[PDB]
């Protein structure tokens, strides 16, 4: 009973920000992106309620830590 | 039963070095220039070979002074 | 990163013409000693207050502030150098 | 054209019909302070809520709709210039009132 | 463009800067709430300067506030009127 | 891309708060101690005669007596006067703290701003 | 033809823009005579020497009486002094505000008038 | 095109300091011209600074004729800058188009 | 040629927007001024008192706030019914010149 959270590329590829011509040198844009996924997904399992998405589709790249994230969360995302 | 590392990355002459300008105050103060111009490079090949690999190969050129290091580190590097 | 300049250019100059108002408030303390040197009236001004009545009072804050122009401004210098040295 | 009204009552036959525009979908008032200005964090916001405004002037063609026909019985036919929302015409198709957007001009 | 953008802009900024006088008279307050604007004060309301225990400060600043609050809100829902 | 026009308009609206703090720096400076090296010790001492500002163009000659009486404003409806060793305590802070947060928030914020 | 005039149009937008910013800096240019102006009714009405309450350098207030209207000062130029006399004070002042408000006229009058053919310009620009 | 924008630049901060200094003289002019001829309504001292000292009448002459000069050379010096710039802007210009022409 | 007809008709017109403006200007100073009345008849309830142009403070008696309070505001209504002897003036000017100028001009 899936009802499927529908979208195209709800997740993007990977960027770094330059401080500027030269590349930045902080690993907290990796940090912060990453809780963020984690809190999009939980907020996912909070709005299953009115969504009831256990499936969603994507166009975009996601990491292992999104692998992680829908083993906890119980979810599928192609 | 050697465990092995993977480097790319090498320790060598004239590569790099510090751009530092020190008024005289003593004899033993210039030391701090000739340690700036190395220590991280030291600290790098100590915590590299204490990584827990206890032979290292490198794809690119490594200095007889670094394998002289290295066999300090009761080690060898190619 | 290479920030010496836009740390050190400003100091540079508000240095120069921290200098430059010294020197001139020396000229003023030998103008006044010689130029209307007179004893009875010399109007001399501590902040927002003219009063003509110091002559040789007016060492009292023209020491003052050669001094708290000259010992800050030369620290000031040798932080600006600090600076310049901290990144070469 | 049509209209996004699921189960139409599609035989209109008592139509009556007065075509003006219903504003049964607000185009956002992202214009408060001109264009991008620091005061464009007033637009940010005020772009939003227009959704009253649907509900608003669909009450108003309920209350025409209640006095032209005396009743939610016979079928009222309105136009619009622009789309309009669907789950209110959810609503408008079972109250008698047929509201219908993106129509041409002359 | 511009028939629509001056017109919005105008209107806009009639307020807009009574707004920043409210900013201006609500950052004002901390001299009464925390400075202890109390005792017996040479209190000052511009071109005029009056030896006088504050006893009429909170109405005077607070009737500033009852009107403008409602100004700029008025403002504010007028942005929306048009889009 | 984006990267340079944001740097700069960061670097142009933080850069006009450098140049408004280090605008009312100076005269707070001034408040302080023009009347700490003067005043607290002559005016206390004995009447004299002094020059007070008519206008910002128009100086006028005064004398004082021992008033020791001074007023601080903030605004255009509140005021308060104060002893002359109580203000200097309350003014001190409002340069010597403030420097240490606003200067900061300009000299460690162009550092952060370089990269932020 | 038209497209090169109407690119340097824009060339010529900002310089009337700059001039507009300049006759805007005329506008606020006025404002320390005009209260040297309503501040002259002070001098006589307190010849006989009065308690004032004077700004310090902008934010302080410090009871005072003033005195000595015989060298009231104003500054000027690199650091010379105008030591005003005390019949100036009552009455002398007036015509030194009519030079400094003739300075004003050589703001206003002597710069509108060679503006004018910036708003010629301006109406120009239409062809 | 380098060099018109360096004479354009030498242009521009020498102006600005010119115009300021004529902004300054336009008021000092007539400050002194009264003041040369309204002697015991006004005195003429030196305010150099937070002090005060006599001061005659002929050393201010003097400042303020040196000023004169000193500005007039300014802008014979900004005026040969003009030129300089209007001279570079056919052939430093035309360095550049000549290499896209040919 | 019409051409310098039509500039009259925009220094007309530029007149127009300076006839708005020196309305506006006197009628904001008005206002403050009928402020600034208000609080002086409301502050004249207590006795030991300055006043001055912001930048000094000059000490009186009552009876001098109640001449103050009344010779520049007077001062300031004779200058209003001034400019509304010139504003209307000026807007005739104008308003007749546009009245024979746009229904006429086109011809």
């Amino acid at each position: 009973d899936a009802k499927i959270a529908v979208y195209s590329c709800p997740f993007d590829g990977m960027i770094t920000e330059t401080k500027g011509t030269v590349l930045i040198k902080t690993a907290e844009e990796l940090m912060n992106f990453s809780k963020g996924e984690e809190n999009l997904m939980d907020a996912q399992v909070k709005a299953i309620a009115d969504t009831g998405a256990n499936v969603v589709v994507t166009g975009g790249k996601v990491a292992d830590m999104a692998l992680h994230y829908a083993n906890k969360y119980n979810i599928m995302l192609v | 039963n050697p465990k092995i590392a993977l480097l790319n990355v090498e320790l060598e002459l004239k590569a790099e070095k510090d751009n530092a300008e020190i008024r005289v105050h003593t004899v033993e103060d210039y030391q701090a220039i000739v340690d700036a111009e190395w220590n991280i490079l030291y600290d790098k090949l100590e915590k590299i070979h204490h990584s827990g690999a206890k032979v290292v190969l490198s794809k690119l050129p490594i200095g007889d002074v670094a394998t002289q290091y290295f066999a300090d580190r009761d080690m060898f590097c190619a | 990163f290479a920030r010496n300049t836009s740390r050190i250019t400003e100091l540079k100059e508000e240095i120069e013409v921290k200098k430059k108002q010294l020197q001139n408030l020396e000229d003023a303390c030998d103008d006044i000693m010689l130029a209307d040197d007179d004893c009875l009236m010399i109007p001399y001004q501590i902040g927002d207050v003219f009063i003509s009545h110091s002559q040789e009072e007016t060492q009292e804050m023209l020491e003052e502030a050669k001094k708290n122009l000259q010992e800050e401004i030369d620290a000031l210098e040798s932080r600006v150098e600090s600076i310049q040295r901290v990144l070469a | 054209h049509g209209a996004r009204h699921p189960d139409m009552k599609k035989r209109v036959e008592d139509a009556y019909i007065l075509t003006c525009n219903v504003s049964l979908e607000y185009e956002k008032t992202e214009v408060n302070s001109g264009f991008f200005y620091k005061s464009a964090e007033e637009r940010e916001k005020l772009v939003k809520a227009e959704r009253k405004f649907i509900e608003d002037r669909v009450k108003k063609i309920i209350e025409l709709k209640r006095k032209v026909c005396g009743d939610s019985d016979k079928g009222f036919v309105v136009i619009n210039q622009k789309g309009i929302d669907p789950f209110s015409l959810d609503a408008l198709s079972k109250e008698g009132i047929v509201a219908l957007r993106r129509a041409k001009r002359r | 463009f511009n028939r629509l953008r001056q017109e919005q802009r105008g209107l806009a900024s009639k307020a807009a800067e009574l707004e920043m006088e409210l900013n201006e008279h609500s950052l004002v307050i901390d001299t009464l709430k925390e400075v202890d604007e109390t005792r017996k004060c040479y209190r000052m309301v511009g071109g005029v300067l009056v030896e006088r225990t504050v006893k009429e400060v909170l109405p005077a600043l607070e009737n500033n506030k009852e009107q403008i609050q409602k100004i700029i809100e008025t403002l504010t829902q007028q942005l929306q009127a048009k889009g | 891309d984006e990267q340079y026009q944001k740097y700069k308009f960061m670097e142009l609206n933080l850069a006009q708060k450098k140049r408004r703090l280090k605008g009312q720096i100076p005269e707070i400076k001034q408040t302080l101690e023009i009347l700490k090296y003067m005043q607290k010790k002559k005016e206390s001492t004995n009447s004299m005669e002094t020059r007070f500002l008519l206008a910002d163009n128009l100086y006028c000659k005064a004398s004082v007596p021992p008033t020791d009486k001074v007023c601080l404003w903030l605004g255009a409806n509140v005021m308060l006067e104060y002893d002359i060793d109580e203000a200097q305590a309350l003014l001190e802070k409002n340069l010597s703290t403030a420097t240490k947060n606003l200067d900061s928030l300009e000299e460690d914020l162009d550092f952060l701003r370089d990269q932020f | 033809n038209l497209p090169q005039l109407e690119m340097l149009k824009n060339q010529l937008d900002q310089e009337v823009e700059f001039l507009s910013t300049s006759i805007a800096q005329l506008k606020v240019v006025q404002t320390k005579y005009v209260e040297a102006k309503d501040c002259l009714n002070v001098l006589n009405k307190s010849n006989e020497g009065k308690e004032l309450l004077v700004p310090l350098t902008s934010s302080m207030y410090v009871p005072g009486k003033l005195h000595d209207v015989e060298h009231v000062l104003i500054d000027v130029g690199t650091g010379y002094y105008v030591e005003k006399t005390a019949e100036d004070a009552k009455d002398f002042f007036k015509r030194k505000i009519d030079f400094l408000t003739k300075q004003m006229e050589k703001i206003q009058p002597a710069l509108q008038e060679k503006h004018a053919m910036k708003q010629a310009v301006m109406e120009m620009m239409s062809q | 095109v380098e060099k018109y924008q360096q004479l354009q630049k030498d242009l521009s901060k020498s102006m600005s300091g010119r115009q300021k200094l004529e902004a300054q003289l336009t008021e000092n002019n007539i400050v002194k011209e009264e003041l040369a001829l309204l002697d015991g309504s006004n005195v003429v001292f030196k305010l150099l600074g937070p002090v005060l000292v006599k001061q005659e009448l002929g050393e201010a002459r003097a400042t303020v004729g040196k000023r004169l000069d000193y500005i007039t050379a300014e802008i014979k010096r900004y005026e040969s800058q003009l030129r300089d710039l209007e001279r570079q802007s056919e052939q430093q210009r035309e360095t550049l188009a000549q290499l896209q022409q040919e | 040629a019409f051409t310098e007809l039509q500039a009259k008709v925009i220094d007309t017109q530029q007149k127009v927007k300076l006839a708005d403006i020196q309305i506006e200007q006197l009628n904001r100073t008005k206002k403050h001024a009928h402020l600034t009345d208000t609080e002086i008849m409301t502050l004249v309830d207590e006795t030991n008192m300055y006043e001055g142009v912001g930048r000094m403070f000059i000490l009186q008696s009552k009876e001098a706030i109640h001449s103050q309070l009344l010779e520049k505001q007077k001062i300031a209504e004779e200058k209003i019914k001034e400019l509304e002897q010139k504003k209307s003036y000026l807007e005739r000017s104008v308003k007749e010149a546009e009245d024979n100028i746009r229904e006429m001009l086109m011809a």
